[PDB]
């Protein structure tokens, strides 16, 4: 819902179809954005998914 | 130079149009949006599509014919077809009198016919200017006064200079011949001549 | 991203049928600096007077598209002339060397319901610019056959 | 702008639609499982595609109908036909003083006549909101009295704002021709054009 | 839904299908090898495919069958058709205090009919589970006792589970219509719609 | 598995081969050689192809044979089918007491009667060996007394063994199915499946 | 060399064409302009083509005609032919005393008979010169006494040297056959050769 | 091996060829230039085509056609097929005291009759060596004396070496039988066999 993309390749034809290429990034990871994330402290735990008998 | 009809040639019943096929080509980009909106685009131009279907012809019908078409090839020159259909005569008077004024590029003529010219224009006739040979379909007419409106359906293919002078009757399509790479006809052990078409198109 | 006139948008939204013209002044070689000459073409049907220059119709066929992206390149664009004219089949065999490096000003117009150039590009009032840029090289492409119909393409090269 | 036809131009009979097909176009996502299980998404807007196909035109008919199509290529707007068989003026009355609750979408649709309207909409009728020129078909119908619940095959293209009003007669559907770029009509001998045919389809 | 036949709806003689044609859909990776021996891989599933073909059809006859066609494209629902050459009741009685065994994935049922039901299945018929959509033609039957040994053509589509109760008459074909992307009919200036056919496929 | 015919379930008089079509298919690396000289390399193996065409079948015998086909789809062997034309028998008596001496390949054959059987095995006729399925065509026949030489159209398949009996009589061809991917069977009004064929190839 | 026909060989009347498609082969560079305009350029020789059609032709005369062919393509010379339509004597004389002034290129052409010739060649007939072996096709005369004023509908492919002289009767073209890859004769159970056709094509 | 036709085998007159088609395949590799001269160039050899067709056959006549056709695939020898229609006895007496000149390897055989041959070949008769199994077709003849001048259409596909010997009657093709790899015939309810054609080549 208004994903934010990035134009990366606009092609104009003569017939008007314009072709675009967008181009995905992630989050708060621009120049302009605020770089501060909070979001890292809880760390990953290991995958030991496998258990004695 | 004019094609070969019964109207010049009433000797040669045999050159008269057993069926004609007025194609309307106007080649346009159509895109249809996935919201259901369909859009075109028009660049290339609009040209009439004219096709001739002949019967069974005799020796004298087929050299007549042939000595014209090879005519055409030899000199290179234009082949003017009447469409009998589109001769109706309703303007009638002077058309040296009438002034269009210049400027007008759009698909609409508005002409001051200066009260020399009697009855009104019909819409689905045909319509010329004198000045090019491109052909009009007039699409609509309102007279108000001696001022006449006309709308024509393809867009006008000059700009008027308002030296042109409008054509109503007697009106011609500059047309060029094709298929005339492999033109050919087979004749008979009767005598004569069959397999003759005429796929011409306007070339303005 | 380059907005365009209020009015341009109210008629691209309001009209489905878009009657487009590509204005082509093509920069003509001339021995000496003191002399400069355009050669004005269009694909519509008709000469487009535009600016009170004559842009006239007959010969281009088809036009390329332009490209680019986030990283700087020279783009590339190519159009086709009718190789049945004999100024430009001429002009192409016996000078298509001398027109290396020449400019060349592609305009995207759309024409309104009138002959008239509906003012997109807000700046000049005027079409909106589609390409710009030097000619590099062109080519024909002569090809008969014995039965049948030949052709005849002069493609022109542009950066 | 209104396509020529019997109700508005009874002085040409000749107009007037052979033989219409009305054929349904929704374009779906359709996915054939390994399992068995057949699954389609529906993404692109459904329209309604018209095949009008016309009788033998004398010259005179063919005149007007090419007139009015040729105006229709010409300033491009839309162009609306009238299918007569759901002509069936099954509902009398003034539609004005009928409210449609605000914040509906979907197939159901709930309108209050407040006991205005004369004649049930019986299943397979047309039915056309005021302002969407979009053309739906009763499905089912179920009424409580004055207020009305109908089922539309295509969902509301547009949420009710609470002013749009029904039109349940005279639905006309705003369509494109398909059939402009190639359009030829051939005249015999017998002296009508014969063939003529439409590829209408259905814009927004 | 049903798709609506003489059987329910006897009023409208036209919707009878005319002729049915019942497809054996089984997609298979069908290799010969140049020692003469033929291989098979078989992966997809089998989905029986019913094509309906229908004679012209009056004003109400295609009302009544569009009223219904558009609402299951409106719900989303599964069309029931019913084949009366298949509708012969040899197995007759309870249904429920029959016991199937869990396990049976395989192509063979095994039930213990617990002398419930009277009669006995032939060779060619149409058997359906309680709980599955599915539905399968018993390749060979052998009873000894009260155990029923039926072999049905498709490989079970799911695992007995001990609770599904078999099913010998009134079996509908759980079917998806195909070729309704582009759905129409064309009405004659006679007033009766022609060309209309539905093709219709096992969507368990 | 053996297919349904009238010999085997003589009930079913709508059973049996309309039309067969034997074909003979023996791939073959043919090369054109610019001399003039045509060159072929036998490399794949023979194998008969059988094309057979049904009657009008009525309900019930089109049960009978598409369970039975079904019954083939499910089990997965190999279906059998006897010709009738080459069902002519023209050689009596029983084979188990005819040795075929050990150590033969290629198209002649030896086998010794030993005074057993009565009749001679004209060319064009069947022949089988009891150990293989393959089935060949005797295309010419001599014999001294009780031995008799047989030559067979392709080459044999296994070098004989010493125990292989002739079978002269009820040779089956050990086919597989071609069209069971999409095996469609229509209803007609008249009450009968219209059109059933079967495009067998032997296997091995 | 000469093809056979009823005026060299009268004893052979079913040789002779049953019909003959006399085609025109001029290749164009063709170009539509965008503006309406249409532009072709000559570069590519004209050739006329033949397609001689045969009737029933009797074992002894298709010898007669096969054997000719096949020297034909034994010894590789060109083939003629003698179109019989063209073959009216409309100008008697000797043409030896005929002289074409020097340097003439393109369609016109100036020839002065001296007071020798008797009879007008009207436009349609052939026209050859006695050195090179293309025909032409007069489209349009003109004489001033004894000097002729000739136009051809190919343009003269050499420039007249002054010695060249005109052949207006016995025109034959110097042919090259276009079927002789694939050419197969079916003889019928009634005795005649049917449906022997040939394709050829003048050579320079 | 010769083909089973009504002059060896009379009692079965379906054998008769109901039409022949002897197709000449003489492959050329053809190139037009634009000037208007066509160029061929020959590298490959050429074969005459045989096409034979049949009409219903009743079992005895099938199965000894059959016999004979699986003889051949079995044997791998060479089908000589007579043509009755090139069975005209010209040249009559002993082809063994003439003599044919060695290094002919053009497209022309010269040879001394010595006066022991009567009667003289026509042009468009069948002609062959007796050291090679190609057939000729003489496209010329010229008789000055005992000499004869015979050209033959084929290029000679062998250098004479003097001791050849001209054969003229009792000439046979000695083709190979292709098609063969999908070889089959429907026999029909009726009991006669239908569907069968003989697509021979010569493979010298």
């Amino acid at each position: 819902k208004d994903k934010f993309f990035l134009v990366d390749e606009v092609e104009n034809t003569r017939d008007g179809k314009i072709n675009l290429v967008l181009q995905e990034y992630g989050e708060d990871v621009f120049i302009n954005s605020e770089q501060v994330d909070n979001s890292g402290n809880d760390i990953p735990d290991i995958s030991n998914n496998v258990l004695p008998p | 130079m004019r094609l070969p009809d019964p109207y010049t040639n009433p000797e040669y019943p045999g050159l008269g149009f057993e069926s004609v096929n007025l194609v309307d080509n106007d080649p346009m980009i159509r895109d249809e949006l996935p919201n259901g909106k369909v859009k075109e685009v028009k660049i290339s131009a609009q040209y009439w599509g004219i096709n001739i279907s002949y019967p069974e012809l005799f020796p004298d019908e087929y050299a007549f014919l042939d000595s014209r078409l090879l005519e055409y090839k030899r000199t290179g020159d234009y082949l003017d077809v009447l469409l009998p259909q589109y001769e109706a005569f309703r303007v009638r008077g002077d058309t040296k009198s009438v002034t269009i004024p210049a400027g007008q590029k759009g698909s609409q003529i508005i002409l001051n016919t200066n009260g020399t010219l009697t009855g009104q224009p019909k819409a689905g006739d045909l319509f010329k200017l004198s000045t090019h040979p491109k052909v009009y379909k007039i699409t609509n007419f309102s007279s108000s006064g001696n001022v006449w409106n006309i709308s024509l359906y393809p867009d006008l293919f000059i700009t008027t200079t308002g030296s042109e002078k409008p054509v109503f009757n007697g009106i011609l399509f500059r047309t060029k011949l094709m298929n005339g790479d492999s033109f050919g006809s087979t004749l008979n052990n009767n005598g004569t001549y069959s397999g003759i078409s005429l796929s011409l198109r306007e070339s303005l | 991203m380059k907005k365009i006139l209020d009015s341009a948008k109210n008629y691209l939204n309001t009209h489905d049928k878009l009657k487009t013209a590509c204005l082509i002044a093509l920069e003509l070689p001339s021995s000496s600096g003191s002399a400069a000459t355009y050669i004005y073409l269009t694909d519509y049907f008709r000469d487009v007077t535009y600016n009170g220059i004559l842009y006239r119709s007959g010969k281009v066929k088809s036009i390329s598209s332009h490209k680019q992206n986030r990283q700087l390149s020279i783009g590339s664009l190519s159009f086709t002339i009718t190789g049945t004219a004999e100024d430009e089949v001429l002009k192409l065999v016996q000078n298509g060397v001398s027109f290396l490096d020449r400019g060349i000003t592609i305009h995207q117009a759309i024409i309104n319901e009138e002959g008239n150039i509906l003012p997109v590009d807000p700046d000049t009032d005027g079409p909106l610019l589609f390409f710009r840029g030097r000619i590099t090289g062109g080519g024909i492409k002569d090809n008969v056959n014995t039965s049948g119909i030949g052709t005849s393409v002069i493609t022109w090269n542009c950066s």
